[PDB]
């Protein structure tokens, strides 16, 4: 909470540029520490202290934590013998502004005309995402803009999106009940660039990813869930065994469990008894909670699985083993499948695209 | 070294390159500019981090006692006093505890003169091994008011008028004497402040008082009422008002320079810690209520018992970080000491904790190096502005299974915890009154006046005369007269003369009782070490060689000698232009220097006209020992002083040295001050 | 009434019962206690709200200029100055703007003496109808340093030594003169502070200067370089150092009481606002760079042109809320004015905004009554500590469809917005350097010294002699002499005498004999003696008091403040000898018959310190004041070795003394009583 970042925390060998956003940040971060720490000595706090040593003629201030020896706290001075001494580019490893930087032109309250294109690179970014990745962007916009009560603002938003892509504006306009505007091709283009997409690449490792194992205290499901858990942990996964209560080997109750906590959900064999009938109706958890966890995990694109007879749990929510990211069969097959699925992480086959 | 613990926070910049406050070597003598004669750039991070720290240097001055100075030292107990207190720092003979002491005035702001007339603060912190114990005292044993809720009224009335902020550091204005006359409990402290206690010669020449009755408590819970006393081993000594006034202009740092010089020269000042001890069942047995802070306990009823000695022998390294930032509290109490139901002390406990939030602008001020105890802090406090530690215990609450019970409760029988005096009780109705035992506002002011010497009494009357003559309102002055008349009809009569008001007796509280230990001028000093002699000389003739030999012999006795002349020739410490009699405790004219007291040598571009005659005149008129060697006798003659007057020494070097050193013990020669009735025909 | 807008925040407690800060009538003279002699209860909410507020009264003093006093007034424009500036408060003849001015010293803390020797602040706020415009000036036209990044260095060196915090409000110590000699740009302001400008008689007797070159800008963007000047209508007047030292102890409030009294008695002080105006192309035309704040522009090259007059006629009602809390800023600029590339001014703009965060502990200090503009505040700032308004505009951002564009942008053409001078350009490399045109630190100090009268020069010599003699380090004193030698060989030699050192050989590089007008104090008599003060030394015995009353009545007819002094406060006596000192008066007059307290029995009363009447008269003579005695009282003058034929000493009948004293007060200080080297 106390650490105080600053873009002006710069060292020899680095300099700024005339980026007008950066320029004002340098002022704002120093000044704002005076509010958050109500004093000028916040760099003396342990988490803010440098390791290299502080030697200057600053004194006093609220919460002054040091006692300075040098009583000639000024420069230049004969009485301190020139110490602390000036450092620059040539002596003392001092900071220095880049020697070649020049100023030229009128003092202005303006921005360079070179800044005026606000649409090309939004179009470039959208172009460089996968089709369902693109649909995530449009569905975010659809959700967000649907909260705007003012009609004119919504049309203003559409007018601006239409300058990025006519198809984006058309697809957002449907959610808003607004007309598809006519193409404004000035900034349209089809170029792509690497390194901006998330969903076009599988994960380099699955270590620390979380597997929820839905089990039950009745029968022999928990012993199988423990065996499933110990194998998954060998790959560096964090595995939570879930049941009706905290029996031996249970990490969490159904009452406290949610699919949002896990990157994969697998039903232990025998636990299909909590997905329909009497085992699904219990005072120890909200009605339908095990089915809701599997439904959530499926609908949010996670790897989902069931071992042996627990395939019935997949059937009870209309999910088929045919599907990508869905695994059934015996334990070793489900383990290998779930582990492969975590590399994919999100199975975008389960998300509808406009006109698909 | 009493400052030893502070060495881990000390910063040495010698031999180093300049840096920012976040590291990185820099230059910070030129702003970054857009072109040769261009404007300064916002990206000059070096400029802004430099000037931001400058712009935020100041913190609020103390709401009272803003003006003062302090030093580190050692307290040594003279014995194992566990028969009267469980306090650790008093638990063994020759047990040593580091101290810090700050002295101060009260009314004036941070930059006002040391030699204003005022009550003086005398605050000691003991860094004991069972926490910080503070005795936040004054150089006067009684306070103005009886209930802490009245403190803003007193302080508002003696501080400057709120419309023009006039006058600085002075009680000599309408509102102060309106309050003194409307709130007669104030008359006792007023008399003390009108005496030598109001204009002491130095911090080292003051006694100190806790004022309040406190309690000492033993391990088994038995208690005794106690008054704290500091007895100066340098002797009490005071100026005269007409000299203190000039000194306020010539050297506003007179007292803080005095203490700093005494410590640097190896003449560390000392005070003995002494107590008066009273049985609980005798709290109301000495003619007043010992809960009443407007009273002191006469030593004839309970004598002083010395417990130990404090010696102040280290100056601070950075005044701001140590002296300005230190936060005294009467709530800084330890096992073996307890409070009393004194209604003034009661509210102080709240007020000194609260005011730290204003001065330090955060609740972690006890983490400042000068405020930290040496004994260790272990509790469940967390966060706060400027939190300087990183706590390991994540279970920051009690009671708790998870933290195993630690940090654990300490009380009377476990962990040497603090405990309130076990026998203390409350009885009666909740009330907004004061006990009728507090009613007498005049008897002890009269006892104090009765116990001063005749010229000392005249100093008191002349201070009131000076102060009350500044009161513009006629009725306030008459109100002051009526209240003074209740203490002493003669005092009221003699004050009335100066005010042009009419002199009748009101004898309800009159009496003739005296008590010891409240006078200053009835006793000579036990040592003249560190006292200052100004040797007036000249650069023409042989006077300087003689002045140097005079200085040499005087310095052998521990005196600080300043040889003065027209310019800084070899052997001269100060010029006449820069010299004034207020800086010295005695003035000696070196032989031959009589040439600068008349004729050509007295009119020179190098110093103001008449300056050597003025230094000698001031010195004589202010009661100092004055002297002239050999032919310099003529300088005494030129100002009309005779060679055989008390405290005047003429003759050869050896007898002058001897006479001056004897006169420094007397310190002030009071036959030079007229007393009412002296001028009658 | 200049204070009219402040009347809605004034609070009258007369006729009322005491309350808490949250309402409810209370008593607050007794703590709540458990039993008759019992402990105070935590539930005494009355006690804690009263003491909490007292406990938190103090705010940090100003980092510099901590010691000062101020007043309200009116500024009146003498003309329509639209030909040189778009500034609205200068836009019509007889246009009136409320002002508040604070005067100050620099080094001392809040309780330090007014008559310490120092540079003096002279800060003026115009509450214009287009925002607050501050001229944050000094009583001296040049500053110590050339780049704002060196301000902590200067101030640390002048302020008390950081080990013991000694000395208070004084440059007379090692670190300051080490700095003056290590940083030679400081010598010009140093000389000014060593002159009468360092010990002025009153705030009302100081000129004022913006110091920096600014720009005036017309509606069409044309600009002129400008120097701001305040010219006192009371005349410039100074004390002598040996007098200012005594006055520092006898009345630390000498200057703040002088201004308070003058306003309260109907003697409102006035200053004329005047400018020097030069073209852009003159920035380096006069042998120095006009961006250099260690140089002033001689009036021979550009004369003063008066624009209007300011008169201070209202004292504050609450010092703290008005004088203490007011926050000046050179950034308080309005349309029609612009900055220059003065590297000292440049950094001030950052510093005064930032420091308010420390002094007021929050971002809303402009909302305080003394800081508020009269022209209205409309922007999208919100929240912050102590937010005192309730904003109606919920769309607190721009640009925005939903707020319909309001508040709207204002610039040169729309809405009378501020605008930077359109022709200003930047050229060259980013640099941490100063222009070589800033190099000469000695010519103008010499010019200043050359332009003082011979005794006025001795005062500067004797100030340096006094100051430098406190420097304990031998080499620093030698470095001082080497730097003084570059200004004047004679100055160095005369200074070296007091130091017992040998002055270096002449260094003629910067020597010259040029003089310039308007920088001297003692070469001009005072234009008015109104508000000047006469101490009348009388006695209660005999008929002296009646004559002193008649002498007082006649003197008051010429606008003088008269204090009749005697042994005690008899009828007609203003002050006792015990309370009196010569520092309080501009002239001292012994009333006939009062010679009886200068010798014999009458001089030995217990009612005052020995010799007090003779010391008052002695002090007044030696400090250069007009002194006089009526009739038989000339024995008092003879008792101190002074005689009637001297300049500024008057004797004879009452009619003769009054006429002589009043004309002597115009001269103010008689310089024939001060010895000059040689
Ligand atoms: C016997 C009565 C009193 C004595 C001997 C006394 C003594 C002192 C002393 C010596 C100081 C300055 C300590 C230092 O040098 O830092 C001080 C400060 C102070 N006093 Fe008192 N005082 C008394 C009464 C009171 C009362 C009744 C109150 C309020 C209820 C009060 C409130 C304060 C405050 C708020 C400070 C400022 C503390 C700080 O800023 O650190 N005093 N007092
Ligand atoms: C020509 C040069 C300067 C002049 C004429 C000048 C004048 C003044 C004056 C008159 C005040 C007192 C305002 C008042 O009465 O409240 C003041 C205060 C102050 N000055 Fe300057 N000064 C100068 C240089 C500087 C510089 C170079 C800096 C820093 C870069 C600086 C920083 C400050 C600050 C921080 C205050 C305190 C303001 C406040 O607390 O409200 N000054 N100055
Ligand atoms: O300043």
């Amino acid at each position: 909470e106390q650490i105080s970042f600053q873009p002006g925390h710069i060292v020899r060998g680095v300099d700024f540029t005339e980026d007008p956003l950066l320029q004002g940040r340098l002022y704002s971060y120093l000044d704002t520490q005076l509010n958050r720490h109500r004093g000028p000595n916040f760099e003396q706090l342990p988490i803010n202290r440098p390791v290299s040593g502080v030697h200057n003629n600053h004194r006093d201030g609220q919460g002054q934590a040091w006692i300075h020896k040098n009583i000639h706290h000024y420069s230049p001075s004969y009485l301190n013998k020139g110490y602390p001494a000036q450092a620059n580019q040539t002596v003392g490893r001092g900071f220095f502004t880049t020697p070649g930087r020049t100023a030229s032109g009128v003092l202005n309250r303006e921005l360079s005309a070179t800044f005026d294109d606000h649409y090309t690179q939004p179009r470039l970014f959208f172009n460089s995402l996968t089709p369902v990745e693109q649909q995530f962007v449009i569905n975010a916009i659809r959700f967000e803009a649907s909260h705007v009560t003012n009609e004119q603002v919504k049309k203003n938003v559409l007018e601006q999106l239409n300058k990025i892509s006519n198809d984006v504006a058309k697809r957002v306009a449907v959610a808003l009940g607004l007309e598809a505007p006519q193409p404004d091709p000035t900034y349209y283009h089809n170029n792509v660039t690497r390194g901006v997409s998330i969903f076009n690449e599988s994960l380099p490792t699955i270590a620390t990813l979380r597997v929820g194992v839905l089990s039950t205290t009745k029968g022999g499901s928990l012993d199988k869930a423990k065996a499933l858990k110990e194998q998954l942990e060998k790959d560096g996964l964090k595995v939570t065994v879930i049941a009706e209560y905290l029996a031996s080997g249970v990490d969490q109750t159904y009452s406290a469990a949610d699919a949002t906590a896990f990157d994969a959900v697998v039903v232990a064999e025998g636990a299909e008894r909590v997905f329909s009938g009497k085992g699904a109706m219990s005072p120890l958890f909200p009605a339908g909670r095990p089915s809701q966890i599997l439904t959530d995990g499926y609908r949010w694109g996670k790897p989902v699985a069931a071992v042996g007879s627990a395939k019935k749990a997949l059937q009870s929510i209309g999910v088929e083993e045919k599907e990508a990211g869905v695994y059934a069969g015996a334990q070793d097959e489900v383990i290998k499948g779930v582990e492969e699925g975590l590399k994919v992480f999100k199975f975008l086959e389960r998300f509808a695209v406009d006109g698909d | 070294d009493a400052r030893q613990r502070l060495k881990e926070v000390e910063v040495d910049d010698n031999g180093q390159f300049m840096t920012t406050d976040f590291g990185g070597n820099i230059e910070e003598q030129f702003s970054l500019k857009a072109g040769g004669r261009g404007s300064t750039l916002l990206e000059d991070f070096i400029f802004r981090q430099k000037l931001q720290h400058f712009d935020h240097e100041r913190i609020p001055e103390r709401v009272v006692h803003a003006r003062g100075a302090g030093a580190h030292g050692i307290f040594t107990s003279y014995g194992d006093w566990s028969n009267i207190t469980a306090a650790s720092f008093l638990g063994a003979k020759d047990k040593q505890t580091p101290v810090f002491v700050r002295f101060s005035t009260v009314a004036g702001s941070r930059g006002s003169a040391d030699t204003a007339r005022d009550v003086h603060g005398f605050a000691t912190r003991f860094y004991t091994d069972e926490g910080n114990f503070d005795i936040v005292g004054n150089n006067i044993p009684v306070f103005f008011i009886q209930d802490a809720i009245r403190f803003p009224d007193l302080i508002h009335s003696v501080k400057p008028s709120p419309d023009n902020e006039v006058p600085q550091a002075a009680t000599a204005h309408d509102s102060a004497w309106d309050f003194f006359s409307s709130q007669p409990s104030a008359l006792h402290t007023l008399f003390w402040a009108m005496s030598g206690n109001g204009i002491p010669r130095s911090y080292r020449h003051m006694d100190g008082f806790g004022i309040h009755t406190f309690r000492l408590v033993t391990e088994d819970g038995k208690s005794k009422l106690v008054k704290w006393h500091w007895k100066t081993k340098q002797g009490k000594a005071a100026l005269v008002w007409e000299e203190a006034q000039v000194l306020a202009g010539k050297n506003a740092d007179f007292h803080r320079q005095d203490l700093w010089d005494a410590i640097e020269s190896g003449n560390a000042p000392s005070w003995e810690l002494a107590v008066q001890l009273i049985d609980e069942d005798k709290a109301q047995a000495y003619g007043f209520d010992l809960l009443d802070p407007t009273k002191f306990l006469p030593e004839e009823f309970a004598p002083l018992q010395v417990l130990g000695e404090m010696t102040l022998n280290r100056n601070p390294m950075n005044y701001f970080a140590e002296t300005e930032q230190i936060s005294f509290q009467p709530g800084h109490i330890v096992r073996g000491v307890d409070f009393t139901e004194d209604p003034l002390l009661q509210g102080r406990l709240y007020s000194y904790l609260d005011t730290q939030l204003n001065r330090h602008r955060g609740p972690n001020f006890e983490q400042l190096p000068i405020n930290r105890p040496v004994s260790g802090v272990h509790n469940n406090h967390r966060d706060g502005q400027g939190q300087a530690w990183i706590h390991k215990n994540i279970h920051h609450y009690s009671p708790s299974y998870l933290n195993k019970g630690y940090p654990a409760q300490a009380n009377q029988t476990v962990g040497r915890g603090f405990f309130t005096t076990p026998g203390r009780t409350a009885s009666g109705v909740l009330n907004r009154e004061l006990s009728a035992t507090f009613d007498d506002h005049y008897t002890q002011p009269r006892l104090f006046f009765n116990s001063l010497t005749p010229v000392e009494q005249q100093f008191v009357i002349n201070a009131i005369r000076f102060e009350a003559s500044h009161v513009t309102n006629e009725q306030v002055k008459k109100n002051v007269l009526e209240q003074l008349n209740k203490i002493s009809n003669d005092v009221a009569k003699r004050v009335a003369v100066a005010l042009g008001l009419e002199a009748q007796p009101d004898p309800t509280y009159y009496h003739n009782n005296v008590t010891r230990g409240v006078s200053i001028f009835n006793e000579s000093l036990p040592t003249i070490a560190t006292l200052r002699v100004g040797v007036l000389s000249t650069t023409k003739g042989g006077s300087l060689d003689k002045a140097k030999a005079l200085k040499e012999q005087l310095e052998k006795d521990g005196l600080k000698v300043t040889v003065i002349a027209e310019y800084l020739a070899s052997g001269v410490d100060q010029t006449y232009s820069a010299a004034d009699a207020t800086a010295f405790d005695a003035v000696v004219v070196a032989e031959g220097a009589e040439r600068v007291f008349s004729g050509k040598g007295a009119m020179s571009p190098l110093f103001p006209a008449g300056r050597p005659s003025q230094i000698l005149t001031d010195g004589y008129r202010w009661g100092k020992p004055v002297a002239a060697v050999g032919s310099a006798k003529k300088a005494l003659q030129s100002i009309g002083v005779e060679e055989k007057e008390a405290g005047v020494y003429a003759g050869a070097q050896d007898e002058v040295i001897k006479g001056v050193e004897e006169g420094l013990k007397v310190f002030k020669f009071l036959e030079r001050f007229a007393v009412d009735g002296d001028d009658e025909e």
